[PDB]
Parts: structure tokens; sequence; C-alpha cells
RNA sequence: GUCUCCGUAGUGUAGCGGUUAUCACGUUCGCCUAACACGCGAAAGGUCCUCGGUUCGAAACCGGGCGGAAACACCA
RNA sequence: GGUGACCACGGGUGACGGGGAAUCAGGGUUCGAUUCCGGAGAGGGAGCCUGAGAAACGGCUACCACAUCCAAGGAAGGCAGCA
RNA sequence: AAUGAGUCCACUUUAAAUCCUUUAACGAGGAUCCAUUGGAGGGCAAGUCUGGUGCCAGCAGCCGCGGUAAUUCCAGCUCCAA
């Protein structure tokens, strides 16, 4: 190509999307914004294939153009916007608040959160750097970048931004023994606490997590979202806890709710 | 003699009166005469068939089915 | 809206045919004057500019560097009242079947013959083609036509009363021996080189104080060639009868294919349905019509268009095929057909298997006569005897016969512009007449 | 060329011409299926031959 | 008529569009799929509203008769209606026209309009003549 | 470009040697019994039954308590009992192995129809069920190769709108009752 | 469409305005063999591509049309 | 100095590469121009302006080959886009 | 008695249509509303039937058939395969 593309094939489109192949040929093709394209929600397919609120393209365009959709505390006119991980999508008109978090199977859910849970939201810090005139710096999973942190954050630790503010008001370090999330890879969406960091110089991280079950995995150190101090969440988890069961008992699980429904 | 290429080959008329269906300066369609090639039967030196002539089928014209283009 | 005539150009070899034609498309406005002049330059080198304003239907080279013409062309002009499309003849006793394929999609005519000495004798004479082609027109179906005396400014006086009047007396009365009206006929006196009496009378020869002319569907008076037809009877259009189109030519035209070119005779030809052309009996959608570089949605009886038709090749339909829509009664192939034949003159008997050549519309086969059926007599279709076992030059008879080729004919009694035909044979029009019975393949 | 070609359709034309009987139409299908079934699975003959074929020439 | 019947299902409502949608299926045992016009004052009898904001499409008849399907779109105000709510079924109800000319000519005439540069009068006289 | 689909498999296999008596004979008499078209819906359910056999097979070569060979037998068990052509009681994958393609015809729509006595013959029940006289719950089925779950078996009944269950008479009993009325007053 | 040439048994062609023949043949029949092979002798085979004209008469002299073999153009 | 019988280098390909397709005991043998990813090209070469991004061709310049109009002074082209 | 394949009203579909699914009214007794394509020596399922031809025409993937009584050509009838 002679320059950037612009278009996204239906089938070429990330999985989690959930995008079948009869409806079209293309994606939505999300635009540049604080999440990767491969990680990222845009909002027409969020508006549109998670909570049904528009039929078409149009209808979401509609619905984002009347100024109704807030994320992170501000509205967000875009069709394509990328909403990315645990941003909080406000809706004022309806009255309700989404946490955008993978589930067990590794897709974001429909999460819905009190406004008072919703008032505040986790980042991951990715770089700490000093800048000119000696001011420290702070550059989280997002594009978010703000001056004057407390010293004691390091590289890849979590903080608390409260939004309409984007200051931080507590933080989690990186520590063996605390609660993460898997935001990679094929451990994506599964809760459990930081049980060993395994470091190979020149290399990648590799962290092993042991969920509440005691089913223990890995993943690189690039995948991990610390989520809660030792064991207590700071936000509200989805339904099933982060919690991968495997098919085996996921299929009595389905028969057990066929024969209660009956 | 074939329109592509210019090569001049032997062809059979597969049927009991198929040779009176075809005349000089006709244009017909040549197959294989069954392997690969090979000569087949009695008939040496020859590895080709007519299937249609002046793009009527061999076969339309032995059952009667059609008529040559008068 | 307005109404669309084909006019066709009859005479002879070096009669001004091309060249008063030419004046009569410059001074109405289908040339220009900077082209007309392009054409006598070219003509200065070569000397032939006396055919300067023959080479605008003289578009062949081989027309232009021998000075005559081979093939029939066409032109279009508009006129004062209405639409009207020219065609040239040849005028050459070798091409004839050239000539009557142009007179037979044709509506009217005009005729030409020069005024001065030394040619109209020659012109009007058993070797002369002024009457064949007067006959040949009225045989294919010329209901009416005029007749424009050229090149009396070569005679002795130049534009003379006497001279005029020996001549239009004598063609006078030998239409009326074949069967035209003089008093419906125009006759203008036209001085082709010299440009004259198109548009305006001209006023070097005021003896001529214009023609009036009668007609069972009102009078008119004419004193120039525009006048003349600006009062033609509006032929009669057989829309409801199902569409026939003899097909003139056949061009591969680069972009769009293979387009048919013929006169639409019978029915309303538009694009949007499948088409059977008979002689070839090949089935096709029409893609596109058109007249004279124009789209057209519909195309009326009596227009001569080029129509566009899908995946065929130029081989597959050629000239004298006559096409139809398949919904309707398609023509096809005929084996044989019963005519009404009037014997005109041949030096010797005609009997059983004399295979002439038969001319219907724009087809030209060799016809064997099967056998004769009865003789009959000159008027009112009267019968005469029974098996005749040889024919003379003044008599009618029924006789069948059969193509040697293949070829698609349609009785008078259904398609008139389709059921007249003409005999040609030793350049001269042997026999003449209808078709009345046929058979279908 | 030796002049052999003349004989060509010789016999298919000298063969007589007899026209094909003007029959009843064959079932087709699933009925077909049932009459050749029928035929040849439940049928009992008393009669020798040693199980002859289906278009014997008796 | 005399036996058929509405059965609403999936319904929910929401005031970003300010209408509630929900998808439907109509039981007519032994006559043919039910005319939309019928269905909208049916279901505008249902809800308590008028058979005029009332939008149904997509009605789909299961193979053997009986019941058809389609989705069933009712807002509170028709000027909401007409604001958020596809021309096709705006002029299906009559409410928008779409009196307008061919893509083909539309196309003809931008390509034409192409040809003339700048000037108003001639921008515009364009496609005047070649109609 | 396009945003079609074309996934496309067959569902049939032609016998490896053509013209062969016993194969002849046999799926003869199994299309005679059931009332089949032709040896491609009899090749059809042989295939199916290949598929079935091959994949219990597969699953019998991998170890014991291995989690994919427990999940898979136990949901291809299910299916074949939903199908109904496996016991309740038999849920071993040896017992697939001793399945026969006329445990699967004797599933069919047409089969069962004449089984329950909707039908005076196979050929019979095949013909009703194409003219739409038969329904399942409530829908209709004109498929004679309808595969009969064991849930369904019970509620195979007569179409309401078939001259069967409810009324309107066929078309050719109405025009000889016009006929009736037309020539005796 | 125009122009140039050719068209006699089935192929190879003699031929005269007053006779279209043969030849290598091709075919058939006798001629020897179970079948052949080789070999001997006879017959048929023509609207002279077709149609007409000139002539007292034409295949041939001419006018066409047909088919084949060459060339030139022909763009609603 | 560097590379080569562990096949360099050269030549051929009826070679765009891959995901894949056919066949099917197991192992394999053929096919993948073709809707997804990546590459290349816009008649053949070549050189550029703009722009973040092009050696762009539904941009330009030149040559070659085809080819349109012309009042013969000039002017205008690129369907391996949809038809 | 039962149905469609067709005609065909309306609904439905759809940007607008079309098609499918619904549903009126016609619509089957050679139900002529007509199933074909290849074969019948063997391989390989199916005829030592009848009539022509007579090493000719032709068939035949391979063995092979045909020179006057052809299970193999050309046809009729009858069978076989899908
Ligand atoms: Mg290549
Ligand atoms: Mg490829
Ligand atoms: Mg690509
Ligand atoms: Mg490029
Ligand atoms: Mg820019
Ligand atoms: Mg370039
Ligand atoms: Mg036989």
């Amino acid at each position: 190509a002679r320059g950037p593309k612009k278009h996204l094939k239906r089938v070429a489109a990330p999985k989690h999307w959930m995008l079948d192949k009869l409806t079209g040929v293309f994606a939505p093709r999300p635009s540049t914004g604080p999440h990767k394209l491969r990680e990222c929600l845009p909002l027409i397919i969020f508006l549109r294939n998670r909570l049904k609120y528009a039929l078409t393209g149009d209808e979401v365009k509609k619905i984002c153009m009347q100024r109704f959709i807030k994320i992170d505390g501000k509205v967000r006119t875009d069709i394509t916007y990328p909403a990315g991980f645990m941003d909080v999508i406000s809706i004022d008109k309806t009255g309700e608040n989404f946490r955008l978090i993978y589930d067990t199977k590794g897709r974001f859910a429909v999460h819905r959160i009190t406004p008072e849970e919703a008032k505040y939201k986790l980042c991951k810090v990715r770089k700490i750097f000093v800048g000119t005139k000696g001011i420290p710096h702070l550059v989280t999973h997002d594009a978010r970048t703000i001056r004057y942190p407390d010293p004691l954050i390091k590289v890849n630790d979590t903080i608390q931004i409260d939004l309409e503010t984007g200051k931080i008001t507590d933080f989690i370090k990186f520590d063996t023994g605390n609660l993460c999330m898997v935001t990679g890879g094929a451990n994506l969406g599964r809760i459990g606490v930081i049980t060993n960091r395994e470091r190979h110089p020149g290399s990648f991280d590799v962290v092993h997590v042991k969920d509440a079950n005691g089913n223990s995995f890995a993943t690189r150190l690039s995948n991990i979202f610390v989520i809660g101090k030792g064991n207590k969440p700071w936000i509200s988890l989805p339904r099933g806890k982060g919690i991968r069961l495997t098919i085996a008992e996921e299929r009595d699980k389905r028969l057990a709710a066929k024969q209660s429904s009956g | 003699q074939l329109i592509k290429n210019g090569k001049k080959i032997t062809a059979f008329v597969p049927n009991d009166g198929c040779l009176n269906f075809i005349e000089e300066n006709d244009e017909v369609l040549v197959a294989g005469f069954g392997r690969k090639g090979h000569a087949v039967g009695d008939i040496p030196g020859v590895r080709f068939k007519v299937v249609k002539v002046a793009n009527v089928s061999l076969l339309a014209l032995y059952k009667g089915k059609k008529e040559r283009p008068r | 809206e307005k109404t669309h005539i084909n006019i066709v150009v009859i005479g002879h070899v070096d009669s001004g045919k091309s060249t008063t034609t030419g004046h009569l498309i410059y001074k109405c406005g289908g040339i220009d004057k900077r082209t007309i002049e392009k054409f006598e330059k070219e003509a200065a080198e070569m000397g032939k500019g006396s055919f300067k304003y023959a080479w605008v239907l003289d578009k062949l080279k081989a027309e232009r560097e021998r000075g005559i013409t081979i093939d029939i062309s066409l032109w279009k002009f508009e006129t004062s009242k209405y639409y009207v499309t020219i065609i040239d003849a040849p005028g050459h006793r070798d091409f004839i079947k050239n000539m009557i394929t142009g007179t037979s999609q044709a509506d009217c005519a005009v005729l030409i013959v020069a005024a001065g000495v030394g040619e109209f004798e020659a012109g009007i004479s058993k070797n002369g083609q002024t009457r064949e082609h007067a006959l040949l027109a009225y045989t294919l179906g010329v209901k009416q036509l005029i007749v424009g005396v050229n090149k009396m400014d070569s005679t002795e006086p130049p534009y003379s009363q006497k001279r005029y009047e020996e001549i239009v007396k004598e063609v006078s009365t030998y239409i009326k021996k074949i069967g035209y009206n003089p008093d419906t006929v125009a006759f203008v006196p036209i001085s082709g080189w010299n440009g004259d009496n198109m548009l305006e009378p001209s006023a070097n020869m005021p003896w001529f104080k214009g023609w009036k002319v009668t007609r069972k569907d009102g009078n008119a008076s004419g004193t120039t060639l525009l006048e003349a037809l600006d009062c033609i009877l509006p032929p009669t259009r057989p829309t409801d009868k199902p569409l026939r189109l003899p097909l003139q030519d056949v061009y591969k035209i680069g972009g769009i294919g293979t387009v048919p070119v013929g006169r639409v005779e019978t029915g309303v030809l538009k694009p949007g349905m499948v088409v059977t052309f008979a002689p070839v009996n090949v089935t096709t959608e029409v893609k596109s019509v058109e007249m004279h570089h124009e789209a057209l949605s519909e195309a009326l009886p009596g227009d001569n268009v080029g129509f566009n038709v899908k995946n065929v090749s130029v081989k597959d339909v050629r000239r004298g095929n006559v096409a139809g829509d398949s919904k309707n009664d398609p023509p096809m192939e005929a084996a044989g057909f019963t005519a009404q034949v009037i014997i005109l003159n041949h030096p010797g008997q005609i009997s059983a298997g004399y295979a002439p050549v038969l001319d219907c519309h724009t087809a030209h086969i060799a016809c064997k006569f099967a056998e004769l059926k009865e003789k009959i007599d000159r008027r009112s279709g009267k019968k005469l005897e029974d098996g005749p076992k040889f024919l003379k030059s003044g008599d009618a008879a029924i006789v069948d016969m059969v193509p040697g080729k293949p070829m698609c004919v349609e009785s008078f009694s259904d398609y008139p512009p389709l059921g007249r035909f003409a005999v040609r044979d030793m350049r001269q029009t042997v026999a003449v007449g209808v078709i009345k019975a046929v058979d279908k393949k | 060329v030796h002049g052999s070609l003349a004989r060509a359709g010789k016999v298919r034309g000298q063969t007589p011409k007899v026209a094909k009987q003007e029959k009843k139409k064959k079932k087709t299908g699933r009925a077909k299926r049932r009459m050749q079934y029928n035929r040849r699975f439940v049928n009992v003959v008393p009669t020798f031959g040693k199980k002859k074929g289906p278009n014997a020439n008796s | 008529n005399d036996t058929v019947t509405i059965r609403t299902r999936k319904f929910m409502t929401n005031r970003l569009l300010q209408r509630k949608q929900m998808v439907i299926d109509v039981l007519h045992p032994g006559k043919a799929t039910v005319p939309k016009t019928e269905i909208r004052e049916k279901l505008a009898k249902m809800y308590k509203t008028t058979p005029d904001v009332i939008f149904v499409f997509g009605f789909r008849t299961h193979f053997g008769g009986g019941k058809t399907t389609g989705f069933g779109m009712i807002y509170d105000s028709l000027d909401y209606a007409k604001k958020n709510e596809p021309k096709h079924r705006l002029a299906r109800h009559g409410l928008y026209e779409k009196k307008k000319t061919s893509r083909k000519q539309r196309k003809e005439r931008k390509n034409r309009m192409k040809k003339v540069r700048g000037t108003a009068k001639a921008n515009v006289g364009a496609g005047k003549k070649p109609k | 470009p396009v945003a079609r689909s074309w996934v496309c498999r067959k569902t049939y296999v032609t016998p490896r040697r053509p013209f062969e008596k016993s194969r002849l004979d046999q799926e003869l008499k199994l299309i005679g019994e059931y009332g089949l078209r032709n040896k491609r819906e009899v090749w059809r359910v042989k295939f199916t039954l290949a598929k079935i056999r091959k994949a219990a097979r597969e699953l019998l070569t991998l170890d014991e308590k291995d989690p994919r060979r427990l999940f898979e037998g136990n949901a291809l068990l299910r299916r074949l009992v939903r199908i109904g052509v496996l016991d309740e009681g038999k849920m071993k994958l040896d017992y697939i192995l001793g399945l026969k393609i006329e445990d699967f015809l004797e599933r069919r729509l047409q089969t069962q129809v004449f089984k329950l006595g909707l039908a005076k013959s196979i050929h019979h029940a095949r013909v009703l069920i194409r003219q739409r006289h038969i329904r399942v719950r409530k829908q209709v089925v004109n498929i004679p190769s309808f595969i009969v779950r064991l849930d369904s078996q019970k509620h195979i009944d007569f179409s309401l709108r078939s001259p069967y269950g409810g009324g309107r008479p066929g078309r050719v009993k109405r025009k000889n009752a016009k006929k009736g009325q037309g020539g005796a007053g």
C-alpha cells in the first residue's frame, strides 16, 4: 500500500467483536484512539450488537450525534471510537453506566455499574519518565499521560483515576499476592492472584497466577492488569468472577439451567 | 489443420454415416481419442476424433435431432 | 408531430444524379460551405471538379476516382414541414442490384433525366435505364414519385420551353403506359451543375410558371423542388401489423458490435424484446436502436435505422435477411411460393426449369421455376388455360418456383412491402409480379 | 486418395426403417424403484430353471 | 379479522431514539399474511396509541402458514418518528416524497457540470440543454 | 468483495465398484422396504453412519478419561439417543459401532407415519407427507427425510388445513360436489 | 458491395459452333482359391456448375446467378 | 577477502507467497490466478510535483509501441475499475 | 379421494421490485401435465430374441465382433445401471 489502510474486512475483524459473516463485507474499522484496534470495542457495535439500542449504523450515528454517549466523563460523537478496557460508558438519558471488562471467554461483557463506582476508573501505568524542568510523568495503558504522580508508583502498577479531574487518588503496586486480570493471550479475562514472576532479561517476563479455585496458569507480564489489593478487587467483577470453567463443567451447568427453567 | 498453431492432425469420424456430414473447409472440434495421445484399436496413428462440425454435434446430426446449417 | 419520409433518386450514369442532390443537401443545410469547398479542393487535383457536389453522396474512394456511384448511400435533412432522408442510386446497368435495394427501402422517389441532346435519347430507349427504373419503382412499391429534368443549361438555347415539353410529354405518356399518373407526378426543371431551382425561382429562366398537381388527398402548386416535396403524400404505417424488417446491411461498429441496418416495414421496433432473423433462423435480443447516429425509443414503420443486437457475430446475419418479433408470428424460411407474374420481355420462350434471379426487397436470390399452373389474362385476372408449356412476353401466368438458396418471402396478401418482387436477367426486367401463397418450413 | 470413402454409411442406409411401437409410459423415480423391487424380491416361482435371468429369451 | 391475534416479545424501550421496539408475531391460521396496515391499528389498540406513530416491517411468514413474525417500532411523538426513522418507511406511510431523477441522470449532470468552470449561469445551464 | 458463504459439502459417497450383485440387491431391498426414491438417499444415510462410526472409532483410540474423549463421547451419545437410534441405557462408545442404517432409516418421518398408521403403506406415507398433510407439534413438515426425535415422536399428527384433520376438503371433492348439485337439483 | 481467375464422369483432364472420349484409375461383373493374393477380359459412369440469349443449331460465343480460389473497401 | 558437492553460481518454471483445496488406513501425491493476509503492476521503461504518506498513473513530464480529432497551425490518450 | 407444475387476486418481501413463505379462484386418468443418458460377449448389471448387412458398413478404453445362421454392427422388441 502507498499509505495507511482505512478499511476493515468483516472476516478479518477481531474475533471478540462476535461479528457474523452474512451481514456485510466490512467491519467498523475503529478510529485511532487510546486503545489498539485488536482489543477495542467500537461504539457502533457496542450499541448495535451488545445492547441492541440501534438496528443500523445510521441509528447508532443518530444516538451518538444527539450527545448521549459519555465515555470516561466526556461526550464522544465518533461512531467508531475505540472504547477499550474498563472505560466507563455513561448514558445519562437512560440512566445507567457500563464498565467494559472482558468475560471468562475473553470477550467484552455488558457489565452494568452504579454511578458512584463509575465515577472512578483503574489504569495500568505503561511508562514513567522525567521530562523537562525535572517534571515526572506517567503514561497509563490508555494514551493518558499525567504529571506529578506519586514517586512510589513504578512501571506496570495500577492507579485509580477519578473522572472529571484525571488525577490519582490511590494506587496498587505490582506485588506478589495481588489480584490481577489477564488482558491478552489465551487466558484473557481470568481473575486471579499474582503468585510468581520469573523474569528473563532481554525478553518477556512470565507471571504465574492462581485463581480462586486453584487453577494456576501463566502469562506474559505485558498482559496483566492488577485490579485489587491482595484479593479484594477495586472494581465490580462481572458474572463468573473471571473464573474460567472448562466445557465439561459448562455443559452440566447448561443442563441444570434447562432443568430449572423448564 | 488446427486453428491455433496450424498443426495438421488426422481425426477419426466416429459413427456409421458421419463422414457425409463432413465437407471441405468445415470447422470441426476434435477431442482426444481415448488413451492420452496413444492410438486406439485397429486405427494406426490416429489419436483424435471429431465431436462437432460447424458448431453442431456429430451426435445430434447422427440422431437427426438438428440439421446441417443450410 | 413530424413524419419521416424516405426519398430515393433514380437516373442514369453521369446524369447529375449525385450532383443535384449534393446541391440540394447543401442548400437545405445538411453540409456546410467549408466541407463543400474541401470537396472542391480534393476534386481539383484529379480534375473531377464537376462532381464536387457528387462526392457528398459518393463516399467511396473508388466511387470518387471512377466518377460513378457503385452503392446506394443515405443522408438526412429537415425541410420546412417534416423530416426526410434521401438515398442515391448508382444509375448504372451493372449496379441494378445495388439500386433496387434502395428503391425497395423507399416511400417515394425522384427520377432524373438530363435535358441535353444526345443523353435523353439514350436515357429513354430500349437500352435506356429510365424505363427500367420507373418500372421497378412501381413494381417494388413506390406509390408516388416526382420527376426533375436536369442539365438544361447544356441545351441550346439554355433553359428552353420546347426542349422541356418534348420530353415531359414523352415521359408522361410512358408513365401513363406503365401505370403512373402524369397529373399526380410533379415536373420540375432544375439546373444541377449551376445549382438552380431548388429553394428560390431562378430568374434566368422565367418561361416556367410552376406546376399544378392534383391528387385524391388534395391539390398543390409548386415552383421549386422544396415546394414539390413539402406536399408529398404521407404514407400509411402498418403499426398493428407484426414486425418485419429486411436488412439492408450489417456493420461491425467498434465498441458496440454487430449492428444490422434496414428500413422498418411493418410493426414498431423498440429495444427490449427478442427478434428472429428468418433465413438464418437465429434468435437474439435487440440491445439498442438508432437512426442517423441518434437514439430512438421506438422504430416506427418507414424508419431506416441501425439496431444493435447482442451475442451474435457479423457472419451469422447477412444482407437480405428479414427480422421479426418472436413473440408475434416469426418470419421463417419458405420452401416455395406461388406468384402471379407479368412477363415483360424475353427473346426466347419461358419454360419449366428456368432459373432467373428474383429480387425481393433486399434479397437477390436465384429461383428455379418448379412448374407452371395456368396462364392469366393481362387484366381482370382472367383464367385462360391450364398447364402452360411455354411463356412469351406480354403474358401473365401462375408459376410455382423454389429458390436454390434459402430465402424468406411473404405473400402480398399479408405483407405488401415484402410481397413485391422483380425478376432480372440479361440486364432487363424480364418479369414482375406479386406473391400469393407461401408454404413454411 | 485410394477411393474407398464412397461406401460410407452403407449399412445404415440399407437398414429397413421400422417404427417404434407406441407403448405405455414407464413409471419413474420412487414408483419405478417400488415396481422393480416388487418384481425381484416378492415373488415365488415353482418352476425349475436354475434361477434364470431377467431378460431370458424363452 | 375474526381470528387474528398479535403477540409481542423481546419488548424494550429506549429513550435514546425515544421509542419502544419489539418483535411481534401474528397468528392468521387460515388467512394470508395480515396486512401491515391491519397490524398498525391493531397494535395501536394494544398499546393505546394512534395508528400513525406505529411502525412495523420485516414480516416473514413461517412455512405452512399460521404464524408470521415482524419487527414493531412505536414512538412517543410523530415529530420524533419523522426525525429518527428511515425515509423509505416514512414514504411507505406517505409522510415523505422521493420525487426525484435517476441516479444515472444525476451522474450525467454532475459530470457535465464538471466541464463548466466557475461561471454560475453556465454551470446551472449545463444540464438545461441535454435533457 | 461479495458477502456470500459458499460453505457446502456433499452428503453422500458413491460406492467404490459399480455392478456388484450383493450391494445392488441389498440397496434395492432397503429402498423397497423404506420407500426411498433412489440409491442416493440410501448412500446418504450410509455416509452419515460412516461419519458417526469414524468419529466413534477416533474417540475410542483416545485414552480413557481424556476430557476431549469424554465430552465428545457424551455429546455424540446424547445426540444418538435424541434421534432414538440408540437405547437410552446403552451409553457406550462400543454400542455405536453396532448400529446399522436400518436404525436410522426407521427414524425417518416417512416411516414414522406409516408405523403410527397414518398411512396405508410406506409409499402412501411419502406422498401424504409431500402433499402437506402431516404436521409435527404445530409446524407442518413436507420433508420425508425429516429425522424424528424421541420427544417429537408423540406429536406427529395430521395437518389442520389438510382434508384429514380440520375441514376444507380437496379440489376434486369440491368439483364433484358442484357437479352433483348441477346435475341433480 | 466491386474486381481477377477456376468449375467436363468420382478424382486427372481430351475435346471441334455440326462427335462427352480415353487414360492412372474409382465401381461392378465373369475370371482361380474355404478366404484370400497375383493375374485375364468386358460395362456403367456427362443438362460439359446452373440458367438463358446469338445461331439453323452452343458445353464451348455472350449475359447473368452459384460455389471455390485471390484482392479492395464497407463503422448505426 | 566473501560463497560453494551440507549443491554455490547459472538455467527453467505452463512459479505471485501463505491461510488453504482435491484424494484419503497410516505415510503421502497433486493443486492453490480466485473474495482473507502480504507483495507487485497499471501498454513498456524511466524521471518527478504535491502531500504525513505516491516514484501515484480514473497526477504530471519525456521516449518507444498503438491510437483519437484536425480548418494540417495544433490538441488530446491509457477499462489488469463497473458494465 | 389427494396434491402440486402451471394460470392468477391480494397480502408479504423490498430503496422500489423480483423470488421464497402465506392465501383467494381455476388447475390430472393415455393424470398426452409423456425422464433422460448410456449399455445388454467378458471385465461389468443386463438377450445363446427377431429383421437387415456380409471382414463391407461399422463396433470395440482392453481382450476382441463382423468374410451369408453376428449373444458385440445397423434397427425393432425386451431387459440393466444412475
Ligand atoms: Mg507467471
Ligand atoms: Mg494465491
Ligand atoms: Mg490481495
Ligand atoms: Mg505501484
Ligand atoms: Mg496533508
Ligand atoms: Mg507511474
Ligand atoms: Mg441390440
